[PDB]
């Protein structure tokens, strides 16, 4: 009966419940001794079929699962009604769901999950404007149109939007002598002053528009080979607004020749300043450069996260390598090869867009101690994913359903209040609220009324038909009051006999009922009404307490289901005993502890294999023609399973063969065959001889 | 904890001048001590210097009220008029405006060096702005001022070192050599360079700006991929080596391709002897350096911060996390992977930004060191982490926390921002630490506390106590006193010679939650009594005797459970103030609490005294040993005693050998059949328990049967040696007087003999058959048998002897003629015999030995006797050379044996 309920020892019925789930409380406790605590009312559901009654009082809550509302998406996309509005349609099925956290007992849900076959798509193109790149500026003023006819195919929503990226202004990066200032390049050529964050323009559904604005950018540049692309791809996100970003898909073409610096680079500038992530930009124009520190790679990751912000980058083979590794932090982003003049920009955005819409992750909100979260999932062509695979599934093609079970486990009932949480996938404006309602109630305790007479005037809870005795009171009554102004004659409940030590000399007695004294060794407070019993003192099968497996129940050694004896250690294994022919301790004997007693006259060994006085196999082995066939005389074919074979004159004479005399008597001639270690191989002559 | 947290000295500067930004210990100790605090964007007064920057230092005074900045520069910046007379003007060949002057401030002996990296130079023949980066060398209490511009040279632009800021990262050797590392020469590669104090102030000229110095050491130049490696970010001083020279540590941000590393180079050599790469990409690894012992091996360690590392918690969102890193050096090898490492919960922490030395702290004999978290803390006003020194090494764990007194306010207090440390301010044998806070403009200076540890020892001689009897009687009521004494001894260094204690001592603590206490002091007529005691340093433990007297009433029901005496103190609160103002600690180790407890005298006797008088022989039964036998010896022991009562747990241990091991005991007793036994193993010894009473009884004679089995142990060597004795609870004579049993163990071998004949191609078989079988535990080697017929298997021989089988043996005539196939007494001395001496190696226990012999009968010659009666007889003996045991004190088996066989007709 040992569990964590027992050993808890609970005070009421919330204490079975959070214990152990299947531990039951009965209120009715009619079984339960008054002597005994409330520990003994809790018993698991199968220990208290045991006791063959059941108690309709007792509570056994289950946790269950409830869904607020069951949308449906919108499927093949057939129809007016069909993705009418981006607010009116949902991808996901379930908006919201609710559910019941028990201990002990975990809690999955089914989520389905379609891609909508028409979805709008914003581009915002950040282009290093470094002299290098100048080549790749006058490709970007025609590149606008072609792109606007491509996208409409992929999209019947497309907006372009020009961003152009330089480096903060500081004394390191870019030359501080005015001469330099007013064109970072040589005199003869022609470069505008860099701006380490400038706007264009703004997203427009009309490509026409973009392509004039890009004509009247001039050709920048930057004395440091890494560029600061980094601090105006930050201000884009945060934003929001100012770059008119849709909930239409948002793809953050990040295009660049050099090195990106990151996180305090600022420090060779003087700027120790970390970057707030926060919207400063004034007509076009970002000038908090000189005043914030380049954001870390990190920070980046949280605001495009957070914005949903898909990150393509378009860089060259020369520093595809180093963009590669900063894949991995930054999620929803992907890498495509540039071509020195960006001819091939429009080929590379439209595979990169590919690669990232097929790619789907599912991210859940911040989760308090005690409650965790596991993710299972569905994927076409026989393909499951566990763990981080099991989280986000790939290859999702328009219009393909994929579902993710998912498997959240409370305990310990931290907060009473119900918890509200968001969960939803990037670049998805549609989210998954998991709401839950912890119920750490007991049925009966609110049936209870506290302060109920029949327990000496509610000297102790007497919630149902439990009464549970409070300080200073033990008993099923709790009258005693412990220790009184009057000294009283000690305590006639605590000993069955007057002249024995009060509660056998094991503890301190109080109230009519004997609480055992604490042992460091063993569990402090014995079981038992007299505190006769003890945890610590039965006998050891060999130099460990009950087999080392067992456990200790009023000094008594109780066996695990794979032993039996006083000792315990004794297994029920009787895997030992075997040997090779195949019968259990060979021809007799009886299997106990593991060690075979042979009970057969003269049989010794560990399988008594060793018995040379036993008669031979072939005069003691006679039944195999008088039992399988002929039967007569005793029984049987448990002992002679050998083979029989119909060998006629074989010229085996001495193995050893045997004579013996048959019913007309008849010599018959046979014998049992082994050649290596032990065989088994009958040859009864069928002839027969008279 | 020594650090004076609560009442850190606070240094003030002026507002925006970046106050507390470098903060170093120059000259300590000696005349006087003085802080140091650097000013990079304080306002000069230098003419057409802007936000230069300046170095103050702040006299130490019981109050800091005064503050002087360092007049490093009393001159404005060089014009050359030369070229100023040719050109319309005069332009500045150099600009002091934005020099971050103090931005690094490191001092060594009467030399403190100040550079500001900012601080740039315009070529005299053309306009080119680079970060040439300055320094001002002051030794000698400012004697002489001395101008050093390291990264200063002809190479101009991006290819030159013009971009250097030379002294951005600057650290002082022990001989005070000065090494200075700039991240922005060689189109910001990086550059380190180091000059003796001497040489620079040598080969400095003051008539030309720019000066080379023959023999000057810098790092070396590297390729286009190497560009933008930051080199020298942060420089640190270690030893690796062991030679004279001292290694530089200077740690590398963007190396490696944006991961970082940190190259260790020797001056003198002008290369890196070994480097370390950080694991976590972008990692920024060498951001923050510092080289120390940490784990009391006399070798320098080396501590690298990563603040940028971006760990995952369970949820998996990620947070700025970061990552402390130091490896503990050893003599046979540098390992590269990091020993340890140090994680902060702290979203956005950058912790580990500044890492400063605290020598050894708490005087354990290792060294700690401070970490600093610049957006550490949940108001991230800034926090600083103090580890423990370990010899495995450095505690992950803090040893303690501190966090600014002042309310946060809305502009990043950047605490953290540098840390100082290892060196004794007041020279009060505990090392300080100065935390540099640049964002509120102020500089906060940590002072120790000397450490005292005390131990508390409470012992009871007359804990005996009896209620029929009182020693002590009170004119009001007689009840019994126990006299009660504690001692307790104090030790430390800078301590005062009497320091203030508070005992407390508690009678029947376990009583004292609401119940009646059953012990209380005589003197007050109270449970609990408190007091101060003046100890002395050096002082003998003093054990004051108190009497506490037990009640004598019917209102406890209870009196079986025993009192409990608990004594606890702690250091007085209200300390006497010092002359050097740090108040005394008790070290977290040193216990101050004492448990006891005392059990009444119950039955002792008319006086209530308790002595008993146990007696014990044993003997054993079986007691020769059969080795590789399954031995069984069952111990007969006879305990009594013939002494008084009050050996309570009265119990017979049995210390068994290896070999030896425990089945059951079974006593004589009445009242118990089979006396409890439980196993010992904690014991060295295997030691069986079995307990003869609860209650001492006096004449209680107890005769112990124990049956114990002896798995096999040949390793013995001897004869077992088994120990038994009886102990007892009692404070006298508690123990039995020991009895050692020796058994002997002599291995036994038993062969038996056993023959028969199948009897008793022309001829009837005949078959003999010689069994031995060692039914004796112990295997014997070269076991010889010796078998023989009275044939010599001939044709003129009556028997022909086939073959012989089950064992090697070898006959002197062929075994095999060709191929395998009134009475007379036919018997091996009438005829040829033909004797076969066989010999049997491999032997076990319970093996089975069996000779076939299989001699047929030739007709020819039975023919030649037409009506006679033929008895074949054959004999075999047997012997067994020699055994395989240590011992064999024996006699070796051996015997004989007769088969025969009738023929009739
Ligand atoms: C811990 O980290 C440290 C920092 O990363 C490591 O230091 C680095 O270690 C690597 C590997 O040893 C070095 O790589 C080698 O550098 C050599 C430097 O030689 C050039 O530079 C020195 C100093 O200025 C100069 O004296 C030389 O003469 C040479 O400069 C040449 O100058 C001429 C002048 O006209 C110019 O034309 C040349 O262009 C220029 N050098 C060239 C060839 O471009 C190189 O020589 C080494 O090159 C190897 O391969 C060459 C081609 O086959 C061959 O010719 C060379 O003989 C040689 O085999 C090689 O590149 C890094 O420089 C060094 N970085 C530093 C010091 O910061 C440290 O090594 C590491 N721990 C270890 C393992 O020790
Ligand atoms: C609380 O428990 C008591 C005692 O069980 C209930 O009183 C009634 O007692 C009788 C006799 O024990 C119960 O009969 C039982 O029936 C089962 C059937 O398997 C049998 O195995 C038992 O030996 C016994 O004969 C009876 O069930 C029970 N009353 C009812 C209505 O079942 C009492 O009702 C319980 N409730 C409370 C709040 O007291
Ligand atoms: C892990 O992968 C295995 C396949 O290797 C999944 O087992 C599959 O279980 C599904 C049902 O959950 C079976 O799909 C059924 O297919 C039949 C047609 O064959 C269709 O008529 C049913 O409506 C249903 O879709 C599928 O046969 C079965 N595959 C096999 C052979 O194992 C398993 O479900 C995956 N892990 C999960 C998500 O539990
Ligand atoms: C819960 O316990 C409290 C005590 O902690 C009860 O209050 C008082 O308890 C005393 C002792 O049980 C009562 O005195 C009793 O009087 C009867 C005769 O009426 C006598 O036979 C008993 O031996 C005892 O001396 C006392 O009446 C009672 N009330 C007072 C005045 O405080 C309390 O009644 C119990 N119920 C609750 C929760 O109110
Ligand atoms: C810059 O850091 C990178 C790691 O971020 C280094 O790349 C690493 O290169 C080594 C091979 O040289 C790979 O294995 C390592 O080998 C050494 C022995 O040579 C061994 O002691 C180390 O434990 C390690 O296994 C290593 O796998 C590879 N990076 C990875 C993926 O771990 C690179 O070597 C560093 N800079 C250079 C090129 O020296
Ligand atoms: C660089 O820019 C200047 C303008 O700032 C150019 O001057 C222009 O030259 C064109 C003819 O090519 C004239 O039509 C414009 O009127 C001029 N504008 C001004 C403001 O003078 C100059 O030609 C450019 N130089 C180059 C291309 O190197
Ligand atoms: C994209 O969809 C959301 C769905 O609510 C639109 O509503 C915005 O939701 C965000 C959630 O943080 C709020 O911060 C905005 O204030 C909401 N905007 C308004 C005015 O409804 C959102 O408008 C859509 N995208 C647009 C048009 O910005
Ligand atoms: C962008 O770069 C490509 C590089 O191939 C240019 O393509 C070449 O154009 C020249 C004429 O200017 C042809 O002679 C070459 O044959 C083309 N490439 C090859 C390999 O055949 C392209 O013209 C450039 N576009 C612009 C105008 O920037
Ligand atoms: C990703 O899915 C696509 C289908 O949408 C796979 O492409 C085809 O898959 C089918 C079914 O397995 C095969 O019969 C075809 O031969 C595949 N190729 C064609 C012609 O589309 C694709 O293979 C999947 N991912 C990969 C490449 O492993
Ligand atoms: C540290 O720097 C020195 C340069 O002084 C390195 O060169 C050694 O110089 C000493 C003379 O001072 C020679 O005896 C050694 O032979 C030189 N090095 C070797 C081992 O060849 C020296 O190598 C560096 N430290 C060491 C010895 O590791
Ligand atoms: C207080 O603490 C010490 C710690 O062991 C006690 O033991 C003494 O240790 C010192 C160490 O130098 C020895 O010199 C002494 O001989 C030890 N005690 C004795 C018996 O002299 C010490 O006894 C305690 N206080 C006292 C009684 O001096
Ligand atoms: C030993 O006695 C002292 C008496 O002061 C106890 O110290 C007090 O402990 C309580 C409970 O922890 C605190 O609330 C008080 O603040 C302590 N004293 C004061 C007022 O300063 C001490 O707890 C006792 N021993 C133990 C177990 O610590
Ligand atoms: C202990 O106290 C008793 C009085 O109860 C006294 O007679 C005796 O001398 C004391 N012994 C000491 C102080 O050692
Ligand atoms: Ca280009
Ligand atoms: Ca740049
Ligand atoms: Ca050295
Ligand atoms: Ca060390
Ligand atoms: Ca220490
Ligand atoms: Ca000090
Ligand atoms: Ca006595
Ligand atoms: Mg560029």
């Amino acid at each position: 009966d040992e569990n964590r309920c027992l050993k808890a020892n609970a005070k009421s019925c919330g204490e079975c419940i959070q214990a152990g789930p299947n531990c039951g409380w009965c209120t009715n406790s009619t079984f339960l001794q008054e002597g005994m605590p409330t520990s003994a009312r809790c018993d698991d559901l199968e220990a208290l079929k045991k006791k063959g009654c059941p108690p309709d009082d007792i509570e056994n809550p289950r946790g269950s699962k409830d869904i607020k509302k069951n949308k449906n998406v919108t499927n093949r996309s057939k129809g007016t009604a069909e993705k009418l509005k981006p607010e009116d349609i949902h991808q996901i099925q379930p908006q919201q769901l609710v559910l019941r956290l028990r201990s002990g007992e975990p809690q999955t849900f089914t989520l389905k999950f379609k891609r909508a076959e028409d979805y709008p798509i914003d581009l915002y193109y950040l282009m290093d404007l470094s002299y290098s790149m100048k080549d790749d500026l006058e490709n970007v003023k025609s590149l606008g149109t072609d792109l606007m006819n491509e996208m409409r195919r992929i999209t019947s929503d497309f907006r372009i939007g020009f961003g152009s990226f330089v480096e903060k202004t500081v004394m390191p990066y870019i030359s501080t002598t005015p001469a330099k200032l007013r064109n970072p390049c040589t005199s003869e050529q022609n470069c505008t002053t860099p701006f380490s964050y400038k706007n264009v323009l703004s997203l427009t559904n009309k490509g026409e528009v973009f392509n004039e604005l890009v004509g009247k950018q001039r050709i920048s540049g930057n004395l440091d080979s890494p560029e600061g692309g980094f601090d105006a791809i930050m201000q884009v996100a945060v934003c929001g607004s100012l770059i008119g970003w849709r909930n239409v898909t948002r793809l953050l073409v990040f295009s660049t020749d050099a090195g990106f610096h990151f996180a305090g680079d600022g420090k060779l500038g003087g700027i120790v300043l970390p970057n707030d992530g926060q919207c400063h930009l004034e007509n076009n124009m970002y000038t908090m450069s000189h005043y914030y520190d380049y954001p870390s790679i990190a920070h980046l990751v949280q605001k495009l996260s957070e914005n949903n912000i898909q990150t393509i980058f378009a860089v060259t083979e020369e520093f595809q390598p180093v963009y590669k590794e900063l894949k991995n932090l930054i999620p929803k982003s992907a890498v495509g090869t540039l071509s020195a003049n960006s001819s091939n920009v429009i080929q590379l955005i439209i595979d990169a867009y590919n690669s990232l819409s097929s790619e789907v992750i599912l991210e859940n909100g911040k989760l308090s101690e005690g409650v965790t979260i596991s993710y299972k999932s569905y994927c076409k062509n026989g393909v499951n994913g566990t763990g981080e695979n099991g989280r986000k599934c790939s290859n999702i093609s328009i219009g393909d359903e994929v579902q993710f079970e998912i498997s959240i486990t409370s305990n310990k009932c931290p907060k009473k209040d119900s918890d509200s949480f968001k969960i939803r996938p990037l670049g998805f404006t549609e989210e998954v609220e998991v709401i839950l309602q912890y119920i750490c109630e007991c049925e009966c305790q609110s049936e209870g009324i506290p302060e109920s007479p029949k327990c000496h005037e509610g000297n102790g809870t007497f919630e149902c038909g439990a009464c549970r005795c409070n300080e200073g009171r033990v008993g099923r009554h709790c009258e005693c009051s412990t220790d009184e102004v009057n000294s009283e004659d000690m305590d006639a409940y605590c000993r069955k006999e007057n002249s024995s030590e009060i509660c056998s000399n094991n503890g301190e007695c109080v109230c009519g009922q004997c609480v055992c004294r604490k042992r460091d060794n063993t569990n402090e407070i014995y079981s038992g009404k007299f505190c006769e019993c003890d945890n610590f003192n039965c006998d050891r099968s060999n130099g460990l307490i009950c087999g080392g497996n067992g456990v200790c129940k009023c000094r008594v050694c109780e066996c695990n289901p794979n032993y039996t004896g006083s000792a315990c250690d004794c297994s029920l294994d009787t895997s030992t005993c075997e040997a090779s022919n195949g019968q259990i301790c060979n021809g007799r004997g009886i299997c106990e502890c593991g060690v075979c007693k042979c009970t057969d006259p003269k049989f010794q060994g560990q399988t008594c294999e060793m018995c040379q006085t036993c008669l031979g196999v072939c005069a003691e082995h006679k039944e195999c023609v008088q039992c399988r066939a002929f039967n007569k005389g005793e029984k049987c074919t448990q002992e002679c399973s050998y083979f029989n074979i119909t060998k006629v004159e074989s010229r085996d004479k001495l193995v050893s063969h045997c004579k013996e005399k048959d019913v007309d008597d008849c010599w018959f001639y046979f014998t049992y065959s082994v050649n290596g270690n032990n065989e088994v191989m009958v040859h009864v002559v069928e002839n027969p001889e008279c | 904890f020594n650090l004076d947290a609560e009442a850190p000295a606070v240094l003030s500067g002026p507002p925006g001048s970046f106050f507390g930004f470098s903060v170093e210990f120059y000259r300590p100790g000696t005349d006087g001590v003085s802080v140091l605090v650097g000013a990079p964007k304080a306002n000069t007064s230098q003419p057409g210097v802007l936000q230069g920057g300046a170095v103050y230092l702040c006299p130490w005074g019981a109050s800091p009220t005064q503050c002087t900045p360092i007049e490093f520069d009393s001159k404005g910046s060089r014009l050359l008029e030369s070229s100023l007379s040719s050109s319309e003007g005069e332009e500045p060949v150099e600009y002091k405006s934005l020099q971050w002057f103090g931005a690094t401030v490191r001092a060594h002996g009467s030399s403190i060096l100040a550079c500001a990296p900012l601080y740039s130079w315009r070529t005299e023949k053309e306009p080119l702005s680079d970060p040439v980066g300055t320094c001002y060398l002051s030794t000698d209490n400012f004697t002489r001022i001395l101008e050093y511009a390291p990264c200063r040279s002809d190479f101009s632009w991006a290819a030159g070192q013009g971009y250097c800021q030379g002294g951005f990262s600057a650290e002082f050797t022990k001989t005070g050599r000065v090494v200075l590392g700039g991240p922005g020469s060689y189109f910001w590669q990086g550059q380190i360079l180091s000059a003796t104090q001497e040489q620079i102030a040598e080969s400095y000229y003051p008539e030309y700006l720019i000066n080379l110095v023959q023999g000057q050491l810098q790092t070396r130049q590297a390729s286009s991929i190497y560009d933008d490696s930051y080199l020298g970010y942060s420089v640190a001083v270690g030893e690796f080596s062991g030679d004279d020279t001292e290694d530089f540590v200077a740690g590398v941000p963007k190396g490696n391709l944006t991961y970082g590393y940190v190259t260790i180079l020797n001056g003198s050599d002008i290369r890196s002897l070994y480097n370390f790469s950080g694991e976590q990409m972008a990692s920024y690894f060498g951001y923050a350096v510092a080289a120390t012992d940490v784990n009391g091996d006399g070798l320098d360690d080396l501590l690298v911060g990563a603040p940028l590392l971006m760990d995952r918690t369970p949820d998996g969102r990620p947070q700025e996390v970061g990552r402390v890193y130091v490896y503990l050096q050893h003599p046979a090898g540098i390992e590269p992977t990091p020993t340890l490492t140090l994680t902060g919960h702290d979203e956005f922490g950058r912790f580990g930004s500044s890492l400063t030395p605290l020598g050894d702290l708490d005087q354990d004999g290792y060294n700690d060191v401070a970490i600093g978290a610049p957006f550490g803390g949940e108001t991230q006003q800034g926090v600083v982490f103090v580890f423990p020194g370990g010899p495995g090494g450095l505690g992950s764990k803090p040893s303690q926390v501190l966090q600014p007194l002042w309310a946060a306010s809305h502009t990043p207090d950047f605490f953290g921002s540098a840390l100082r440390g290892g060196r004794d301010l007041d020279g009060n044998g505990y090392p300080d630490l100065i935390v540099g806070s640049f964002g509120v403009d102020k500089a906060v200076v940590y002072r120790g506390r000397p450490i005292v540890s005390a131990s508390a020892s409470l012992t009871i001689f007359p804990a005996m106590f009896n209620p029929e009897e009182r020693s002590c009687s009170l004119e009001g009521n007689p009840v019994a006193c126990i006299n009660l004494s504690f001692c307790l001894n104090a030790s430390g260094k800078h301590v005062a010679d009497s320091i203030g204690f508070t005992v407390e001592l508690q009678l029947d603590w376990q009583k004292q939650k609401g119940g009646v206490r059953r012990a209380l002091f005589l003197a007050s007529r109270q449970a609990t009594l408190t007091q101060t005691l003046l100890i002395q340093n050096g002082a003998r433990e003093d054990c004051r005797e108190m009497k506490i007297y037990l009640r004598n009433e019917s209102e406890f029901r209870d009196k079986l459970s025993p009192i409990h005496i608990a004594l606890n103190f702690s250091l007085d609160p209200q300390a006497p103030v010092d002359s050097h103002g740090l108040r005394p600690a008790l070290h977290y180790q040193s216990k101050s609490r004492i448990e006891d407890k005392a059990q009444i005298l119950l039955d002792c006797g008319e006086d209530n005294i308790c002595v008993p008088d146990l007696q014990l022989e044993v003997f054993g039964e079986q007691n020769h040993v059969y080795l590789g036998d399954k031995n069984a010896l069952n111990l007969t022991f006879h305990a009594q005693n013939v002494g008084e009562g009050g050996a309570y747990e009265a119990e017979l241990r049995v210390t068994a050998p290896p070999e030896a091991e425990y089945s059951g005991l079974v006593r004589h007793p009445g009242n118990f059949s089979s006396l409890s036994c439980d196993y010992f193993a904690v014991n060295q010894s295997r030691l069986l328990v079995c307990d003869l009473g609860n209650p001492m009884k006096a004449g209680a004679s107890l005769w112990g049967g124990l049956r114990f089995t002896v798995p096999h142990l040949r390793d013995t060597k001897k004869t077992i040696q088994f120990d038994f004795q009886i102990l007892s609870k009692n404070l006298n004579n508690s123990q039995s007087d020991v009895v050692s049993f020796r058994l002997s163990v002599e291995a036994q071998a038993q062969v038996t003999l056993n023959g028969v004949s199948k009897p008793e191609d022309l001829g009837p078989a005949v078959h003999h058959v010689y069994e031995l079988i060692n039914q004796g535990p112990s295997s014997i080697s070269q076991g010889v048998l010796e078998l023989s017929c009275p044939q010599a298997l001939e044709g003129q021989q009556l028997l022909y002897v086939t073959r012989v089988t089950g064992l090697n043996c070898t006959t002197n005539h062929p075994i095999n003629p060709k191929g395998l196939e009134g009475p007379q007494i036919l018997k091996c001395p009438e005829a040829e015999c033909f004797r076969l001496r066989c010999e049997l190696g491999p032997l076990h226990q319970q093996e089975s030995q069996s000779l076939q012999l299989h001699f047929r009968v030739w007709a020819k010659t039975f023919l030649q006797r037409e009506h006679q009666p033929f008895s074949l007889q054959c004999e075999a003996v047997y012997k067994a050379l020699k055994m395989p045991y240590r011992i064999l004190p024996r006699q070796l088996p051996q015997k004989e044996r007769q088969v025969a066989t009738a023929v009739q007709w």
